[PDB]
């Protein structure tokens, strides 16, 4: 790749830079190369990994709805619309496949850990669930599955091997909450969920100290929000 | 559309 | 270009959208193939052309100053903040010389009507400005005469074919007070200029109607908050 | 750095 002549150390620092810069496009484009050095990446380093592409996607996401939404109502002016949504979709279908090509070669095979391994998976069913929001073909079901089986797995490894309130375990079901509810169109699914984690997590907080507090009572808020919502 | 919470940067 | 099979009027309407999803780089990828066709711009395909690279230099401005302010704190860690700052210094002026570019491939040249000429001009004075921001080097004086004398020309077609109160002319003038300011390190001339920007618009607000009363007054408030912040 | 106010979109 691009990266290759970098050292990884000067790729991770420049991902550094580049998140303190707003420069979303470049922090993923060296974690990428960061990841293609073959060696495992560290708490930090998976973070790195992941805020940088969440903050690529996140604006094609949203890009995407918005002409997805001008081109429902052009259907109730030419092709330029299709078009126009259609590049933009391509674009993030490809941003989508790139980084669940990082998890398949090699990330998630070379995760032992469960901090690692869930983390992992969590990224492969979120990357899918991008896919699911945008798929329509033959596909469709396919794609659903892909985000469901990869989310499973880490929800079990998850309760085997995390305490309630791990803020990797919280948000993996937060976000599969969210599959259940609106992709795999499973609302009472995603309402237990939520609920049974946050009484769970509540029940796990006296062991905590004031910083792991904080961390896991954002994310049940975040499962309180949805709720909120929801019910 | 009405996006809820998900983990991380909220990037959309 | 990568836009030459798609039609002029396809563009607009696609740098129209992309304006609506925030894709600033497609939105001026899509201008700049418009402005290659050929024909002269109207107001509003001006409008978009400018919109479109002040969202994209912009975004490289706001990165470039983040990581000058973190290479300049480090020389009070290796090569690789200069290396960054560098990188995105690099793009930016890749994005003034595109804009450049296309002003002098041929916008300017075409343009007779004072409203697209001053308009164009200012636009000449801006890139040149953005590029003396990062310049250091002993081009670094005929950028900033380069800017200035895109910004005289626009000033004195404006002065005599524009009424004060016009948008064009006052986004010029309140440029233009920045640049001496900061650029041309000369503050009581960005004082002075802006006051009597200010001052003359005021006087021509009773010949305006409603809607161009808003449009006038909008810019000279923001002359009004340069000045505040200078004296 | 203090930016001053410019025409146009505040997009740095
Ligand atoms: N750059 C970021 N947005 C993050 C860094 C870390 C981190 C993890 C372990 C050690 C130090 C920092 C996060 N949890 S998010
Ligand atoms: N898309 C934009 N951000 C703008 C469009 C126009 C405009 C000019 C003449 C006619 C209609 C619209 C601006 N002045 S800004
Ligand atoms: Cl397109
Ligand atoms: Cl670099
Ligand atoms: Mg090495
Ligand atoms: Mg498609
Ligand atoms: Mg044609
Ligand atoms: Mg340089």
């Amino acid at each position: 790749g691009a990266m290759g002549s970098m050292e990884r150390a000067s790729l991770i620092q420049k991902a550094k830079l580049a998140e303190q810069a707003e420069r979303y496009e470049d922090m993923a484009a060296f974690m990428k190369g960061a990841v293609e050095k073959g060696e495992e990446l560290s708490c930090e380093e998976r973070n790195l990994l992941s805020v940088a592409y969440k903050n690529v996607v996140g604006g094609q996401r949203a890009a995407w709805r918005v002409l997805s939404s001008i081109e429902q109502k052009s259907n109730e002016k030419g092709p330029e619309v299709r078009e126009y949504r259609e590049k933009v979709e391509t674009e993030l279908q490809g941003v989508c496949d790139t980084v669940l090509g990082l998890l398949d070669s090699h990330l998630i095979k070379e995760a032992g850990d469960a901090e690692s391994r869930v983390f992992y998976l969590k990224m492969k069913g979120d990357y899918y669930r991008y896919l699911a929001e945008v798929a329509t073909g033959d596909d469709k079901k396919r794609i659903i599955d892909s985000a469901r089986s990869a989310y499973q797995e880490a929800m079990d490894i998850s309760k085997k091997e995390m305490p309630p309130t791990n803020p990797i375990r919280l948000g993996l079901a937060l976000n599969f909450s969210v599959f259940h509810y609106e992709i795999a169109n499973s609302p009472e699914e995603a309402i237990s969920l939520a609920k049974t984690t946050f009484d769970e997590a509540m029940a796990d907080l006296h062991t905590l100290s004031e910083d792991s507090y904080k961390d896991s009572t954002l994310i049940m808020q975040l499962l309180r929000d949805n709720l909120t919502l929801w019910t | 559309k009405l996006m809820f919470k998900t983990e991380g940067p909220d990037s959309d």
